[PDB]
């Protein structure tokens, strides 16, 4: 986690909706908004790993 | 670090108006009832200053 690489998730719709509601990690945090406000949002990709 | 501010409300404050709640918000996921938990959490923080 201090020396991995990451990629991008692109063109594909982004379900930050349920992402929000489901319980899928024991904790999650963010830079910008809540991820209900996500769920409205778009970017070229989303940087991930 | 005494500085209070207000990260969530149910609706954005008129003009001039204010409001001393505090509270613990839930984000639809479930009524918590004024306890902390996924999804609920107290709407005031103070800076890191």
């Amino acid at each position: 986690v201090y020396a991995w690489n990451r990629k991008r998730i692109s063109n594909c719709v982004a379900d930050y909706s349920v992402l929000y509601n489901s319980a899928s990690f024991s904790t999650f945090k963010c830079y910008g908004v809540s991820p209900t406000k996500l769920n409205d949002l778009c970017f070229t990709n989303v940087y991930a790993d | 670090y005494n500085y209070r501010y207000r990260l969530f409300r149910k609706s954005n404050l008129k003009p001039f108006e204010r409001d001393i709640s505090t509270e613990i918000y839930q984000a639809g996921s479930k009524p918590c009832n004024g306890v902390e938990g996924f999804n609920c959490y107290f709407p005031l923080q103070s800076y890191g200053f």
